[PDB]
């Protein structure tokens, strides 16, 4: 059963990351896991309002940029549209109710809240570069290359909510409900999630950073600065995303917090390789969608491509998963500019003894 | 829609992927380099009717300046954009003709000395094209290159 | 079913307050009720952190304050503590499976997150005052008068967490599980709503704003600066709050938006009546638990109960329920300076004429 106050005195410094009571009371004396509560800080003080930056500059760029070049941004930019207006929601429904701990609690508001920034900037964007909202939100809903991905990570997140829903407004072994058994295991919920944090870990590390080379790429070509400007931005208060969904997937496998989950990480190891590796080969795609028409003068579809290899390639050396993509060096150097820390003695005293 | 100024005089759109190909034909074999950085690096300014042989120019200066002690292999990514360059913009095309045909061509140019054609006849001159490794070319660093340019 | 992302185009335009198909993308071109937008903007303007305001003069007051007044302070504190730390997790799972526009969406997690910076500031102010945080906290979850209200209003919560729930991982009528039948009534739920909802906006419109006045009691006495300093920026992002919580009531009442909801408004007035005005007389006893052992030079008892009917009387003229608490002027005026904006000729000429 979940409850919105547990009445339970239960001291938090043993909880495990999910699966615990429910937290009592918003307490931030302490934590089990600094990690959590500097993520809220650095991140608090990242705050920042998209209607900051100038857009006006922008708004004229657009309009010059070449169509094979046009189709590039507009399309990049539905693409991150997508991701974190879902990603918006997702934390809150999917993971909060298995929240255990204060400290991580207080974060996950938090990450959420951070992405409703980035959801309400691409707004920002859009209206000052093109005519109307409407005709390019419509297609962010309805079109092919966006659908596809689309529905495969939202999916992850639809299923924690009715798995770990069962958890607490049913018991556990089976339950049937018109001709139907349906069996609620703890075990079967604890990879039901341990699965569908790898799946973000992937959205916010190499989903989005890769869909930033590109806005960045217009960038060094001292186009649509604006977006550049804000999108930078965006780059630094995901650093902090991924950065934890690693600390919650690392403490999660090491077992140093949750016994079971140790297990659930060697059934799953193959598991979430598929997930990454797979997945991976999405982005690979998308590129092609924007260098049909034509290339750019900045990238195209072959250099984009190499990035996905060299990024993937590390992301997931830290999460603890094998490496599938073959190594490399960053195609891309001038990418880091964005993710840096976004604004006479004369004498025959010693003559007299040499002996030529 | 978009220009182009062949370095033969013709006409051509804007192609480019064409130029992404030729970086690739220098990157090949090497590391730390980037076919993507030298291409932003040299902000290559695009206006109709611009000839292909400056568009070819503005990379070479461009790979040749991202040259530094933690990119070794730049020294010769930019060195085969450079080659290439000179020999096409002598021979016409990529490969060299015959050492007899050529060495005779030169000289009623005023360029060679005939002084070679008289101390060797066409076989021997045929006969060394054999030891003459075009290939070599493929071998300097871009620093000795811009010398012989001159 | 419950979906991160639908796949439905659906036009929020029209999509109702509650209940509509889950937002498909985070978007701010347009609004069906541009408060929503505006409460976002102004909270978002209203940014704050804690840690800004100085609570070094305040240390020593607390040690100065007498011990009948020590308790009030300390007591109340402990009060407000809860109230958010419940608050800010549960708007988010209650309310957003329910959010079927965008504009309304943002705004709860926003909404959520304005909650966490006061749990947090609640916990810089007791280190600065106390000598052990835990004792203070432990507390919060423990206590007699503290448990008495706290399980009251956070049932509405957990109780809109297991219906909703049923409606989406099961349909309508009637489920038998280990021979118990559970109906799921589309009103059946519509009404958990309307009635959960109105028991926030007495905890954040009567609830909390009768916990300042203690607050800003110690502030017109010179005392405990920074805390009045910190609960005041409460009290003004605590505005936009119950301001919203009426705007979500009216409109559902209205109809004007939700049809069915217009009934469930009569069959539910006497309903939501009874626990404003009954939940409005447990904060009356709380007054004794402060005042037990000794007044206040700057109210006592008497006068803080006198408040609960001045608020309570006009606070609820707004949502549209009927008046029970006598009619009155406001105890105290003194408080209103919390609330507001929070940083010669000389002729013979006319003379010959007069007949004197
Ligand atoms: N249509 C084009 N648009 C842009 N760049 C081009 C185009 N064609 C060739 N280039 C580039 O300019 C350079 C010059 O090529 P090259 O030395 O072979 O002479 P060319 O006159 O361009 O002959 P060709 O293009 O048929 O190979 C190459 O680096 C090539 O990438």
């Amino acid at each position: 059963a979940y409850t919105t106050f547990s009445q339970t005195k239960n001291d938090q410094l043993k909880e495990p990351m999910f699966f615990g009571q429910p937290v009592n009371v918003a307490r931030y004396d302490q934590q089990k896991y600094d990690i959590f509560e500097k993520l809220i800080e650095k991140q608090l003080s990242f705050f920042w309002r998209p209607e900051e930056v100038d857009v006006s500059r922008d708004r004229i760029d657009y309009q010059a940029l070449p169509e094979h070049e046009k189709h590039i941004f507009i399309s990049n930019l539905k693409y991150q549209t997508l991701l974190d207006s879902i990603q918006g929601r997702s934390p809150n429904v999917a993971l909060l109710p298995l929240i255990s701990i204060p400290e991580l609690e207080t974060w996950v508001e938090t990450w959420a809240f951070s992405e409703t920034i980035h959801s309400r900037s691409y707004t920002h964007i859009i209206r000052n570069i093109v005519n109307d909202p409407s005709v390019v939100f419509d297609d962010i809903v309805t079109n092919e290359q966006i659908q596809k991905r689309a529905e495969g990570i939202s999916s992850y997140y639809d299923e924690l909510i009715e798995m770990t829903s069962y958890w607490h407004l049913l018991g556990e072994g089976t339950h049937t409900v018109n001709g139907k058994t349906v069996t609620v295991s703890l075990r079967e919920l604890k990879k039901k999630l341990y699965l569908c944090l790898m799946s973000v870990n992937a959205l916010e590390a190499i989903r989005f950073y890769v869909s930033f080379a590109c806005s960045f790429a217009f960038a060094e070509r001292e186009l649509m600065e604006g977006n550049a400007k804000i999108i930078r931005l965006i780059a630094r208060d995901e650093a902090l995303h991924l950065t934890g969904t690693q600390h919650m997937l690392n403490l999660l496998r090491s077992g140093a917090d949750d016994p079971e989950m140790a297990e659930i990480a060697e059934e799953c190891k193959q598991e979430c390789y598929d997930l990454f590796v797979q997945a991976a080969q999405q982005e690979k795609d998308w590129a092609d969608y924007l260098f049909r028409d034509g290339s750019m003068i900045g990238l195209n579809k072959d250099i984009l491509c190499q990035y996905v290899e060299y990024i993937t390639n590390i992301r997931m050396q830290a999460v603890g998963l094998d490496l599938p993509f073959q190594t490399r060096s960053n195609p891309i150097p001038w990418i880091n500019t964005w993710l840096v820390s976004d604004n006479s003695e004369v004498d025959t005293d010693d003559l007299s003894n040499f002996q030529l | 829609n978009l220009l182009v100024t062949k370095r033969d005089g013709s006409t051509e759109r804007i192609n480019l992927d064409k130029i992404h190909r030729v970086l690739d034909w220098a990157a090949e074999g090497l590391h730390n380099v980037s076919i993507s950085q030298v291409e932003l690096r040299s902000h290559i300014q695009f206006y109709d009717g611009i000839k292909t042989s400056d568009i070819h120019e503005t990379i070479i200066k461009a790979a040749a300046d991202l040259i530094s002690r933690d990119a070794p292999d730049y020294q010769y990514l930019a060195a085969r954009l450079a080659i290439f360059h000179l020999r096409k913009k002598a021979y016409g095309q990529f490969e060299p003709p015959a050492l007899y045909d050529h060495v005779v061509k030169m000289v009623e140019m005023g360029k060679y000395d005939n002084h070679l054609l008289e101390d060797y006849t066409e076989e021997e001159f045929k006969q060394m094209d054999t030891f003459i490794d075009h290939d070599r070319d493929m071998t300097f660093s871009y620093a000795a290159v811009k010398q012989l340019e001159g």
